[PDB]
């Protein structure tokens, strides 16, 4: 959960990317929006003789 | 004959000739899958990046 410089409409809750997931988020006690990001990963190779 | 179109030039950086540029130039390489190395991506931007 990343801070982000997102302008919200005041009648907006969530946001959404071209996927439909959840990309943005509103917090609910104090009024600041969140980014979602995944979290770290990557493929995995193994060189050997 | 002339060849100094088509032979490679020094003063570019990749040693590259001139319509060798120019046909890099001409396409629009938009697949850049491991140009980016996950921070770039890791920085989140209001922009819808592919
Ligand atoms: C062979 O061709 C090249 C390119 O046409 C000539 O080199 C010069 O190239 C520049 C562009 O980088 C042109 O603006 C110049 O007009 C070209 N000529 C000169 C005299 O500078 C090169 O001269 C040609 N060589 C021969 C033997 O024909
Ligand atoms: C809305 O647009 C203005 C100017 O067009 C820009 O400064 C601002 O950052 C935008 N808000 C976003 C992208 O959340
Ligand atoms: C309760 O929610 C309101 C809504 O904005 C907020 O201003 C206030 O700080 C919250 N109080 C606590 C104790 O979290």
């Amino acid at each position: 959960l990343t801070e982000s410089n997102k302008k919200f409409l005041p009648f907006q809750q969530f946001g959404r990317d071209i996927a439909d997931t959840t990309d943005a988020v509103r917090d609910p006690q104090t009024l600041e929006i969140l980014d979602i990001t995944p979290c770290s990963f990557g493929g995995v190779s193994v060189i050997t003789p | 004959f002339n060849f100094s179109q088509i032979l490679p030039d020094p003063s570019k950086p990749s040693k590259r000739s001139f319509i060798e540029d120019l046909l890099f130039n001409k396409v629009t390489l938009a697949d850049a899958g491991f140009i980016k190395q996950y921070g770039d991506c890791l920085g989140d931007i209001a922009a819808r990046d592919l």
